[PDB]
């Protein structure tokens, strides 16, 4: 089905502006390479890992 | 024989102290139908840490 | 080529129909609402001029392409609403409802219910 | 580009009559082919890979 694929792909491409605008900052120093970016990303890993790859 | 274990594969900004070790035992007549069997360590002398995927 | 992007044909297959309706019902309420001249309550021969193949057959297009994509009876209950809430632009909500008897699949008598609430 | 590709295969009396014939062209597309669904998840299973790869990496640090 479709609505279905379509929520996943909605759901995805915001995790993608997100993590594109932290690029941006981490391009320009904005954050300052601290700690806080690694926490963030890897809490945007943690949020897809949990139904990863349902396999059809 | 020539063994080679390698602790994983992808290369850093910082060189580690072992990308890999390497054995190599001579293999004598071996003859048809025998077996020699050898034990490796593959294991945390280091840190208690190890990444996986090893490949031997 | 406006009424022809707005024609969901290429649009409606990607975009989920839930919020694409949202935004064709606020089109049909913006169109409904806009310019209130000729609020004339004498607006009596102009029916005659509002007549449905007098009424320009691009706005005779959009019409029949807002009434695919979206239901009936959700439609008429929907107009109902907005025309006991608010002012009206009569030329296009005449020739809208025109449209509307001929257009769906017999709604004469669901339109001639409100009337009669009315 | 999974959901790109996939939703570029999902697109793959008169006045009653059009409107009939217009729902029927809107009559949605409930189907997906299934083959290309899992091609791309192949791609994807790969770049997951390398994604786990470098949070373990990270997350060690």
């Amino acid at each position: 089905r479709v609505q279905y694929l379509r929520q996943i792909h909605a759901n995805h491409e915001t995790l993608l502006r997100e993590v594109q605008t932290l690029r941006d900052r981490l391009c320009t120093e904005d954050e300052a390479s601290s700690c806080a970016t690694a926490q963030r990303l890897l809490q945007v890993y943690r949020q897809l890992r949990h139904p990863s790859l349902i396999l059809l | 024989l020539c063994i080679q274990v390698l602790t994983s594969s992808c290369a850093l900004d910082l060189d580690s102290a072992c990308s890999a070790i390497t054995y190599t035992i001579p293999v004598d007549q071996l003859g048809p139908g025998a077996r020699r069997e050898v034990t490796l360590p593959l294991g945390p002398g280091e840190n208690g840490g190890l990444d996986l995927p090893v490949t031997v | 080529c406006w009424f022809g992007v707005f024609s969901g044909h290429t649009l409606g297959s990607v975009i989920s129909t839930d919020p694409l309706k949202r935004f064709f019902s606020h089109t049909l309420t913006q169109i409904l609402t806009h310019s209130p001249v000729l609020k004339a309550s004498d607006a009596v021969q102009m029916q005659r001029e509002w007549s449905f193949a007098r009424t320009h057959p691009l706005l005779t297009s959009l019409y029949r392409r807002l009434f695919v994509m979206l239901s009936a009876e959700e439609l008429v209950g929907h107009l109902q609403e907005v025309l006991e809430t608010q002012e009206v632009h009569w030329q296009r909500v005449l020739s809208f409802v025109s449209a509307l008897v001929v257009c769906f699949p017999e709604a004469q008598q669901l339109l001639e219910d409100w009337v009669a609430r009315l | 580009s999974l959901s790109s590709a996939i939703a570029k295969h999902e697109s793959n009396p008169y006045r009653k009559e059009l409107q009939r014939e217009k729902k029927k062209m809107l009559q949605t597309n409930l189907k997906v082919s299934g083959a290309l669904y899992r091609e791309i998840t192949l791609k994807v299973a790969e770049v997951q890979l390398k994604s786990d790869f470098a949070a373990q990496k990270l997350s060690n640090l």
